């Protein structure tokens, strides 16, 4: 089978720049190469066919070049909306084969997280669970330290964190952090704190509540 | 308008067989080759094969030779992919795709989960703030299999939304979603998370109310 190699898993760039993603075929494929864009959780969208021809409706910021074994997708005037995965594919001979994909990544200005803490809902308490949820939204860069405290004591057991991909509107990151307790554990303490350190500040962002309010 | 309709969700036991369908409309079904593509959790794309609906002729990736069979039903304009002796390695999104003129068209994909764990409906909890802009939340806890669909005000509320990837905890998934609006908007106007889990025939709306 023909092997398509996209050697870069990740490629950093800034908005307005030009960026080039490469693909090397293991044997000659003529110009019978296609490029695709994939938004997280969506079907692929074809950008280029026959190495250099845009499918209709594709912005002309996307161009393709190459023939034989070396193929390049170039994106001019990069924007937040281009934060997707890009795949090359050869359709010169069966079986058609894809490259492993390249993720774009955008350097932008630093931004502090907006932090929100949520006590268990009354409905959840009726069923015997207690989840405390903390959102840390629209920050940059990706590095962030989240810490939970209960009654002034650090809590690590039962915390689960989930990160969005870099945002296609503003190139920021967001994160959820969920502390899952039993109802008995929740009712056995009073103060619950989600706290975050991030390079935008010299002091943690602290959001807190008391169960008995 | 060219459209390819795929069922969104299929959960099956290991060792079973499944028949995935792709229903076409808006063009002459027999005039265009149908392609099938596999995409595994957090992985790349694999071409499975294509089929000529006019005569049933197929080209298949040999990787899937004893796994997949492609067929078509002319009279219902439907392409099928039969997968046999399923394993967890077959859990993936499966896409059907065509090119008509100079446009590509894709089905929305069937998320096939191969597992011996059981369909579980989620509990859906509204998250209001503690007692200039306010953030609300929606917690979707304890469901199987993926996916769930979550929207805000039936999709009309789309900006300021962050819906986070699900995480797995003891064979069940949990996700949450946040939405940020101006303090003059809520609670003066109504905001509701709509959560669908097709696998469990589950559709619920939780209005966010102040505590
Ligand atoms: C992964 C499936 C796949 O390989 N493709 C595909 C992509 C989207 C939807 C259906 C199939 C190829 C795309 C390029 N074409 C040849 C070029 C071309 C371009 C425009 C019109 C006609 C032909 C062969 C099939």
């Amino acid at each position: 089978d023909i092997v398509m190699t996209q050697s870069q898993k990740f490629m950093s760039t800034s908005v307005g720049d030009r960026v080039s993603v490469t693909c090397k075929a293991s044997q000659n494929v003529g110009t019978n190469v296609a490029w695709y864009q994939q938004k997280p959780g969506q079907s692929p969208k074809a950008l280029i066919y026959s190495a250099s021809y845009r499918y209709s409706g594709v912005p002309d910021r996307f161009t393709g070049s190459g023939s034989g074994t070396d193929f390049t997708l170039t994106i001019s005037d990069v924007q937040s909306e281009d934060l997707t995965e890009y795949f090359c594919e050869q359709y010169n001979s069966y079986p058609y084969t894809f490259g492993g994909g390249t993720k774009l990544e955008i350097k932008r200005a630093d931004a502090a997280p907006t932090v929100s803490i949520f006590p268990p809902s009354s409905e959840q308490l009726t069923s015997g669970g207690a989840s405390v949820v903390c959102f840390l939204n629209n920050f940059y860069p990706k590095d962030i330290n989240v810490k939970w405290k209960i009654d002034g004591s650090e809590r690590q057991n039962g915390v689960l964190n989930s990160w969005t991909d870099q945002d296609s509107k503003d190139s920021t990151y967001s994160m959820s952090s969920t502390l899952t307790l039993t109802k008995d554990e929740y009712e056995r303490h009073n103060s619950y704190t989600c706290e975050a350190t991030h390079k935008t500040s010299t002091s943690p962002i602290v959001k807190s509540f008391n169960r008995n309010e | 308008q060219v459209q390819l309709q795929q069922p969104g969700t299929d959960l099956v036991k290991p060792g079973a067989s499944v028949k995935l369908s792709c229903k076409a409309s808006g063009y002459t079904f027999t005039s265009y080759w149908m392609h099938w593509v596999k995409q595994r959790p957090g992985q790349g794309l694999e071409w499975i094969g294509n089929i000529d609906p006019n005569n049933g002729g197929t080209n298949q990736n040999e990787k899937f030779k004893n796994k997949a069979t492609l067929t078509v039903d002319k009279s219902s304009s439907t392409a099928y992919m039969h997968l046999s002796s399923l394993t967890s390695e077959d859990s993936a999104v499966y896409y059907c795709a065509i090119e008509v003129g100079y446009y590509d068209y894709w089905g929305q994909g069937t998320t096939l989960t191969v597992s011996s764990a059981k369909t579980t409906a989620p509990s859906v909890y509204p998250l209001a703030p503690v007692c200039s802009s306010v953030t609300l939340g929606c917690l979707v806890k304890g469901y199987f299999p993926e996916p769930v669909t979550l929207t805000w005000n039936s999709g009309s509320l789309s900006s300021g939304v962050h819906t986070f990837p699900a995480v797995l905890q003891s064979d069940l998934y949990t996700l949450s979603s946040s939405v940020t609006v101006t303090s003059s908007t809520w609670p003066s106007q109504s905001i509701t998370c709509n959560v669908a889990h097709p696998a469990s025939s589950t559709k619920v709306d939780k209005k966010i109310e102040p505590r």
